[PDB]
RNA sequence: GGACUGUCUAGUAACAACAUAGGUGACCGCAAAUCCGCAAGGACUCGUACGGUCACUGAAUCCUGCCCAGUGCAGGUAUCUG
RNA sequence: ACAUCUCAGUAUCGGGAGGAACAGAAAACGCAAUGUGAUGUCGUUAGUAACCGCGAGUGAACGCGAUACAGCCCAAACCGA
């Protein structure tokens, strides 16, 4: 048995009152009515902030840390089976409409790796190297200068 | 109240203390080229027109300082908060 | 070498320049004696007129209208309005003079059709063009491969529904891509926001 | 009290209210002044200053003083503003 | 409260076609490309970009997945009844 159910013989339905349920009053002013006023309370500040670019100027980039590919080395046996070596161009999803692909320096690596990305951080690296294993910047990944 | 042409002073600039000259910030005049007047032509036409048919406020009994403090030796100049004073008058 | 249709053209890109010039000032003379609707025998711009569609045919007819200058006829409104509504001197018509000179002058011909139509200049205070109708029914036009098509039922009143060519660019349907997004495939399927 | 005959709140007001002749000022020579229309056009007007428009006062009799600073209208205007 | 805004290009008014109308073979797009390739419409893009007493509110498109697919004729040049 519902709430609803049960509320005939209520006469108010819980409003309270039978002098309560009538129109916008009720709500102080249709939709955000008062937003700055007597309903300030709990709304983002009034006002102008920052700029926005061109979406045709932004670029889009694929991410990927490297306990995602560690952790899954093993069972990625479709893959070059180096001294391990992986592109990892054809491991991330939704590489198509991408600008580029990034692996991040995230979690531990325990393994020999040999990475072929466009782009890399110092975390990505270290940990790479830190297992005594190589990183191959792509010809896209020419683009730093 | 009165107040020194010229001091010694903290330069956030040079980071450390130097002589400043105070001078009082003249208005730049407008382009007319800005957003805002812009779309004063855009939105104006037949009727009212909403907050472009609005007149100047008003005047306080006091307005704050609007100074320039600019350093001796690096040149540039920094601003500071200002403080109600019915006249302001520098010596020398 | 140059067709003898484009020296009429060239004359007409300086009409107040040359010969053309003082054509035009005894000619207007004559046309502001006339009336509103009158059917002429031969095209004042043969270039224009056949590069429109224009032939020397049975069933081929062509009518010099006069409109006149300036923004819309309106009268002040007589009950309650806010003020952006209480215009009467700078509102203007959507419609175009010279779409509006098409439409009185197909109401002259109810058996003819609008084929298309082009400007022949203007006074102070009025504005002439030329517009080419045809006869859908005469068999001359029935068996004309260039014309036929204007003989389909519907094709009937084109003019009135803005099928014409002035028409469809008034409608503002002449780009293909940005900037016209509410004007085609028609005005009214967008609701009427251009 | 309103000069008089006259008009009015069909359905709580018939009056001292409105009208009136009479007095006064204003605008206009007619392609005018005043007014109607979005336009095409129209009333006044088969009229022309002894006219007709726009107002005030309100028969007759005796009269109708002072003020142009403010507001209004109108004319002029070196210079200022525009 | 309210004047821009909103209700809405809605109600209602004038004109007109059909069995469907309108649109339509790029002076296009601009995931900028070594790329797409007429038009409607459906799903999505997305309440995104953009508008706005920058208040309340308002509000696309390119592309994509589908449906269905189809491209052609003049004016002129050179001929001249
Ligand atoms: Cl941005
Ligand atoms: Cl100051
Ligand atoms: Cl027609
Ligand atoms: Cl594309
Ligand atoms: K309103
Ligand atoms: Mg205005
Ligand atoms: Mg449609
Ligand atoms: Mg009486
Ligand atoms: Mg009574
Ligand atoms: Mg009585
Ligand atoms: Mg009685
Ligand atoms: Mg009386
Ligand atoms: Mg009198
Ligand atoms: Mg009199
Ligand atoms: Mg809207
Ligand atoms: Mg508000
Ligand atoms: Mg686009
Ligand atoms: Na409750
Ligand atoms: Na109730
Ligand atoms: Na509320
Ligand atoms: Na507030
Ligand atoms: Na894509
Ligand atoms: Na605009
Ligand atoms: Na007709
Ligand atoms: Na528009
Ligand atoms: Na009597
Ligand atoms: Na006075
Ligand atoms: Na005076
Ligand atoms: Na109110
Ligand atoms: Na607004």
């Amino acid at each position: 048995t519902s709430k609803k159910k049960r509320q005939r013989g209520s006469r108010t339905h819980g409003g309270g009152s039978h002098k309560n349920r009538r129109g916008a009053g009720h709500r102080g002013g249709r939709g955000d009515a008062g937003r700055d006023k007597h309903e300030f309370h709990n709304h983002e500040p009034l006002g102008k902030s920052g700029f926005k670019r061109p979406q045709k100027v932004q670029e889009e980039a694929a991410t990927i840390d490297v306990r995602e590919i560690d952790e899954n080395v093993t069972l990625l046996a479709a893959d070059d089976v180096a001294e391990f070596r992986v592109d990892v161009r054809d491991v991330v999803e939704e590489a198509d409409d991408a600008d580029y692909v990034k692996v991040l320096g995230a979690g531990q690596v325990r393994h020999e790796l040999t990475l072929i990305a466009d782009d890399f951080s110092e975390g990505a690296r270290e940990k790479v190297e830190g297992a005594g294993g190589s990183v191959e910047l792509t010809d896209l990944g020419e683009e730093r200068q | 109240m009165q107040m020194p042409r010229r001091f010694n002073t903290y330069c956030p600039h040079c980071n450390e203390h130097q002589e400043h000259e105070v001078e009082k910030v003249r208005s730049g005049r407008q382009t007319g080229m800005k957003w805002i007047d812009r779309q004063r032509e855009r939105n104006s036409g037949i009727g009212n027109d909403g907050k472009f048919s609005k007149v100047p406020g008003g005047d306080k009994p006091t307005k704050k300082t609007d100074l320039k403090y600019r350093c001796g030796e690096c040149g540039k100049a920094h601003l500071r908060e200002g403080w109600r004073a019915g006249r302001l008058e520098f010596q020398e | 070498a140059r067709s003898a249709y484009s020296y009429i053209r060239d004359a007409w890109e300086n009409p107040g320049d040359g010969q053309l010039a003082e054509l035009q000032w005894q000619r207007q003379q004559e046309w502001r004696n006339e009336g509103a609707v009158e059917r002429i025998e031969r095209p004042t711009r043969l270039d224009k007129a056949r590069s429109q569609g224009y032939k020397a045919k049975q069933g081929v007819i062509v009518a010099r209208v006069s409109v006149r200058k300036g923004s819309a006829r309106k009268r002040r409104h007589k009950a309650g309005r806010r003020s952006k509504r209480q215009g009467v001197t700078r509102i203007t018509r959507r419609k175009d003079i010279q779409r509006v000179a098409e439409e009185r002058a197909s109401r002259t011909f109810p058996n003819l059709r609008v084929l298309n139509s082009y400007s022949v200049g203007q006074d102070g205070r009025q504005k002439w063009h030329e517009v080419i109708l045809i006869d859908p029914n005469h068999p001359a036009i029935q068996n004309d491969d260039d014309l036929s098509w204007i003989c389909a039922d519907d094709q009937a009143d084109r003019v009135f529904r803005g099928l014409t060519g002035a028409g469809r660019r008034n409608r503002g349907l002449s780009g293909k891509g940005k900037g016209s997004e509410k004007t085609r495939p028609s005005l009214r399927s967008n609701g009427g926001k251009a």
